[PDB]
RNA sequence: AAAAAAAAAAAAAAAAAAAAAAAAAAAAAA
């Protein structure tokens, strides 16, 4: 009640707000909107390392925005048969891809990050650093 | 640290039998693919 | 015949009771209390109390919740109070530690669900 | 006509600038706890406690006791630890 | 207060092939093997194995084995590259092909006019140059090799000062993609060394702290 | 234009009959449980040592960069910026048998 | 000037998060 010392006690909504550019200043240098593509043949492997990434970022205070799985790519591999000369034979594979997006960075946290990233890389796992623009 | 995230099972609720497979791409390198066919090995040309 | 506190009902939990079971579960220790609406805790069973602490193992366990339960139960009949109300949380009420808490109190001889008022 | 807050205003301490970087309680529970913590301090505004007869509030206790049993700290701490 | 400017570089070789497992990681491995193949739903191989194992008996009273044996022999017939290219030589600290499992680093041997220097490779950067430029330049020029190395940042790893004059040694990290080493028998002593050896070979207290920002793995 | 692979395929519907039994003695249960607890302890020490490792690393960063600014201001103008060389950073994980 | 009060209140292990192991050395090493 406006005239009281206590006005605004209940007031909250500034507290919860329920309602892109990299900033490069060359000194405090914020390079944001970064895309980590985790690509591998094994689902369990992919999901595991993805998990590890996401959690790592959660602990490092670096803020993750979007963690999502990109479309799987189905490979058909044709192998030469020696008996029939130009005769082909076949075997099937699948490539899985996960993505973890970080909204903020500084030079020192990149230097630091990449280290733990490729240090802790699993066997049969391939890694990618990119920028936010891609098309699904 | 290579063994960090290497230890897992597939967490989906309903799924096929997954069997360890050795996979040779064209390097001389080998990978472990967990794949439904019991076959010990497969190799790409 | 006394007065309960009817009311609130905007908020939680219902503060209508003479006596309430208040179970506070820390990552370390289970502490189950008996409360009066004056905010004063009447009879309490805590794991940090050397008495139970020294008799059994692994403070956080289901075993320990049951424990603290029976402890508070006998301590209840000692206090003489047979009645206190318990308001679990929906996700808590379903959990085991609290199921068997409630059994420890039931078999203690203590009733939850305070008897109704007289000419309320 | 606006008045001036007397002492602390409850939520003033946390920074509204950059809410994303502030930690949250994602738990109903944590909230409940911190809440009751705030329910147990002496606020400068009319409160439940004030009207509802906390029974004299703070009392300086006239204590006619049997003086406390004297035992040693570190001894019991160790013994317990070993047990 | 004159400052002496010396660039420097931490040269990181990628660990190539994975390490075998801790006994506990192995017990956990087998454990997850069991539990995973436990919740397993059928198999195409196991369907055609068990259904035919049961059906051939009822064509008897009134395949999977083929494939199993074919694959057994086809895997056994095959042979693989060895896991140790270091210890069969067991000698070379100077081979860039030495350690497959761990991360490796370059050291160099120099005896200068007034000094005896065991050198984690160092550079001299002129006041106009950027630390970056001299890092790379001195890298490609010093070792007489064609080196593809992807650096991480424009920011440095770690800094160690020696003040006589006063002077700075600035260490950067270069992540090695593919090196080509020309004149593999050149006299200048380049020691490609693991973490444990980076402990031993290092005299200085400036280089004793590079194993502090190193990746221990 | 999103399509996930998360759904459970139609191939897996009626073949459900293949894996009904699972049974453990108190022994397998006990073994696996011990193994689990121990594994928790282990992983915890692992995350801890990881954290102190990267932390100490970051302290090498602290001492370094602060030393660089205390020495040359031109050097904290140079190296505090992030270079274009980081954009398409790509790295491949290790394999089982070397080429 | 001694676990991330005289024993307590982040962390880790059942589509990605999110929500049923521990503690200065013999008042007088920043």
């Amino acid at each position: 009640y406006r005239s009281k010392p206590t006005h605004g006690i209940g007031r909250y909504k500034h507290l919860v707000k329920a309602q892109v550019r990299p900033i490069n200043l060359g000194t405090d240098y914020e390079y944001g909107v970064l895309n980590i593509h985790l690509i591998a043949y094994d689902m369990a492997l992919a999901e595991s390392y993805a998990q590890y990434v996401h959690n790592l970022c959660n602990h490092l205070a670096i803020k993750v925005e979007e963690s999502y799985a990109m479309p799987t790519k189905t490979m058909e591999v044709l192998q030469l048969q020696e008996q029939g000369s130009k005769m082909f034979l076949d075997a099937v594979l699948t490539t899985h891809e996960r993505v973890v997006q970080i909204s903020g960075l500084s030079a020192t946290f990149a230097e630091i990050f990449l280290e733990i990233i490729h240090s802790n890389l699993p066997e049969g796992v391939k890694l990618s650093v990119r920028e936010h623009t891609e098309e699904d | 640290d290579c063994n960090r995230a290497l230890l897992t099972r597939l967490h989906r609720q309903t799924y096929a039998r997954l069997y360890p497979v050795l996979l040779v791409k064209q390097d001389g390198s080998t990978i472990h693919i967990r794949y439904r066919e019991p076959r010990r090995m497969l190799t790409m040309p | 015949v006394a007065r309960k506190e009817r009311g609130w009902g905007t908020v939680w939990p219902s503060r209508e009771f003479w006596h309430r079971l208040r179970v506070i579960r820390t990552q370390h220790h289970i502490e189950a209390l008996v409360e009066h609406r004056n905010g004063q805790v009447v009879v309490s069973a805590s794991t940090r109390e050397w008495a139970i602490k020294k008799h059994l193992y692994s403070t956080r366990n289901v075993v320990a919740c049951e424990s603290v339960g029976r402890v508070l139960a006998e301590r209840c009949l000692e206090a003489g109070i047979n009645f206190m109300v318990y308001h679990p949380t929906p996700w808590e009420a379903a959990s085991d530690s609290i199921k068997r808490l409630q059994h420890a109190m039931t078999e203690g001889g203590v009733v939850l669900r305070e008897p109704r008022r007289i000419y309320e | 006509r606006r008045a001036a807050p007397l002492g602390p205003m409850p939520n003033e301490d946390i920074d509204v600038s950059d809410l994303e970087r502030l930690k949250k309680y994602r738990s109903f529970d944590r909230y409940r706890r911190r809440a009751e913590q705030e329910a147990r301090k002496p606020h400068w505004w009319r409160t439940y406690r004030e009207h509802f007869g906390e029974e004299s509030g703070p009392k300086d206790r006239v204590d006619i006791g049997l003086p406390p049993p004297k035992v040693s700290r570190t001894q019991q701490l160790l013994e317990r630890k070993q047990a | 207060s004159p400052w002496r400017l010396l660039g420097a570089l931490c040269l990181q070789r990628p660990p190539l092939v994975t390490k075998p497992l801790t006994p506990l990681q192995e017990e956990m491995a087998d454990l997850l093997q069991q539990i995973e193949i436990e919740r397993s739903l059928y198999s195409d191989h196991e369907l055609r194995a068990l259904d035919e194992a049961q059906q051939l008996a009822k064509k008897k009273s009134d395949l999977a084995q083929d494939l199993e044996d074919m694959w057994e022999q086809k895997f056994l017939h095959f042979k693989l590259g060895a896991r140790l290219t270091e210890a069969d030589k067991k000698d070379d600290r100077t081979s860039l092909h030495r350690k497959l499992d761990r991360n490796l680093i370059l050291l160099v041997r120099e005896k200068l006019g007034d000094q005896d220097i065991w050198m984690l490779p160092q550079s001299d950067w002129q006041p106009g140059e950027t630390l970056r430029q001299t890092a790379e330049r001195t890298l490609a020029t010093l070792s007489e090799n064609n080196m593809e190395a992807k650096f991480l940042g424009n920011a440095p790893c770690g800094h160690y000062k020696f003040k006589f004059l006063g002077a700075k040694v600035f260490f950067f990290k270069a992540l090695l993609l593919t090196g080509d080493f020309s004149q593999a028998g050149k006299k200048g002593h380049h020691v490609w060394v693991s973490k444990e050896e980076l402990g031993d070979y290092l005299k200085p207290k400036y280089l004793a702290q590079v194993r502090r920002f190193l990746l221990d793995l | 234009i999103p399509i996930e692979d998360f759904i459970t395929p139609v191939k897996f519907l009626n073949k459900e009959r293949q894996r009904p039994p699972v049974e453990l003695p108190f022994e397998e249960s006990e073994r696996r449980a011990l193994l689990l607890k121990r594994w928790s302890l282990y992983k915890q020490r692992e995350h801890e040592m990881e954290r102190s490792a990267i932390r100490s690393l970051l302290e090498a960063q602290e001492e370094a960069l602060q030393e660089l600014r205390l020495s040359s201001p031109e050097l904290h103008a140079e190296a505090t910026k992030r270079d274009p060389s980081l954009f398409p950073f790509e790295r491949q994980g290790p394999d089982y048998t070397p080429p």
